């Protein structure tokens, strides 16, 4: 537990669809994503304090839900790197499904990737994967290679509703990933479909 | 130099770190690398 | 022409899902989206000129053909108010599909509500409806009432495939509208679905 | 001046642009007027 497995983080979180929270992190312990006081300092992992949901919104139901939610996070969503792999436990006693995807849409309805373990820490990202796609993805295919994790907490995987119905998303990017693949886009890859067909006059 | 050169093809500023985290998938990945190269010649 | 009567606008705009302009402006006139220069005001309506793609993008495949959309907004889409409702027109060679929805989100796949036409005006919004769901929603329905306009240019607009496909989409909202919805969440309106099953240990 | 009582009650900044035209949906809507009294008031 010292080498160059660091991992940078953007941490992004949704109350209702909503932006209420953003930091950029690097922590070789990785990180706990939580929602009240951090006097548990026992626990390894920079802990990221969720915002109350009183600083952004107007919704008194909304705001009652993601509090009760916060609350029950505990030691919160664990996240670091160990290998060739991103790992994640479930602390507290929040639910938390997960699933790669867009950096703008969490998706559905392909289903969420899995449940985020309790007892054990389970692999949420393999490296391996995404370079190989990262270099077809340089070599003329379309298909650009996901680093994005999101993470459904307190409630099921979005499965056929908006993700913006969801009371508490979180999107975690590693920041190296985005900008390898952003050398790609620079270095001439496109994520632009053949299938592209614009609506325009032409008279 | 060659990984430098790479790094320098980056709009978005960067952390020391999550440069250095690039530069070690880049060490650590020599066809990736590769597939760099081959991108921004033939 | 009574002051007050026109709507200030906040206008958001996305290429390929990013948001990369917005700003809020309010007028008599109304609003045109274009995407070039303002050397010809013979047209109505303050001229919304909408970023190069260049700024904020580094996919060139996408860049290219947003400036080619922007590029034949010609006179652009207009948008005012008059009496109760809101109008719009298409004066240039791009179709642009719109749809009242959510705030967040101009969801899929419920179909657009339909095409800004081009030769004659047409309305797009009724504050009608909009006032008698927001009293309903004070009295708790549930339902909050839709004002986000959204604006699908030069694309068919994107059922079933996300909104972030697409090359240009556009965000219009009176904030007027939004300030008076807000009231009611302050009033204590939720928006808050009676489906919400929280997924937390409770053994 | 229940109108002035409503408008206080917003968060969100606002201009006077905004606050115009909120203003005058509400002196012409007292069916609305009312829905927001009966809220702070049932």
């Amino acid at each position: 537990l010292v080498p160059g497995e660091e991992w940078e983080f953007e941490v992004t979180a949704f109350y209702r669809g909503r932006q209420v929270f953003q930091q950029t992190i690097s922590c070789p312990e990785g990180l706990r994503l939580v929602g009240s006081e951090v006097g548990d300092r026992t626990l390894p992992g920079w802990p990221v304090t969720l915002p109350d949901p009183g600083m952004s919104l107007t919704d008194r139901g909304v705001m009652s839900y993601v509090r009760h939610v916060l609350s029950c996070l505990g030691g919160g969503l664990a996240l670091w790197r160990a290998g060739q792999w991103l790992w994640a436990q479930r602390l507290g006693h929040c639910h938390t499904y997960w699933a790669v995807s867009e950096e703008l849409l969490p998706n559905s309805g392909h289903g969420p990737d899995g449940e985020v373990p309790k007892d054990k820490e389970g692999g949420v990202f393999d490296l391996g994967p995404f370079i190989v796609d990262l270099i077809t993805f340089t070599e003329g295919s379309g298909r650009s290679p996901r680093y994005a994790l999101w993470f459904c907490v307190g409630e099921s995987w979005p499965q056929d509703q908006p993700w913006t119905k969801r009371l508490v998303m979180v999107k975690v990017v590693p920041t190296c990933l985005r900008a390898l693949v952003e050398m790609a886009r620079v270095g001439g890859a496109s994520e632009l479909e053949n299938t592209v067909d614009l609506h325009i006059e032409n008279s | 130099s060659a990984l430098q050169d790479l790094l320098r093809t980056l709009k978005s500023p960067s952390s020391p770190q999550q440069q250095q985290q690039v530069l070690n998938i880049l060490k650590s990945n020599p066809q990736l690398m590769a597939a760099f190269i081959k991108q921004r010649t033939a």
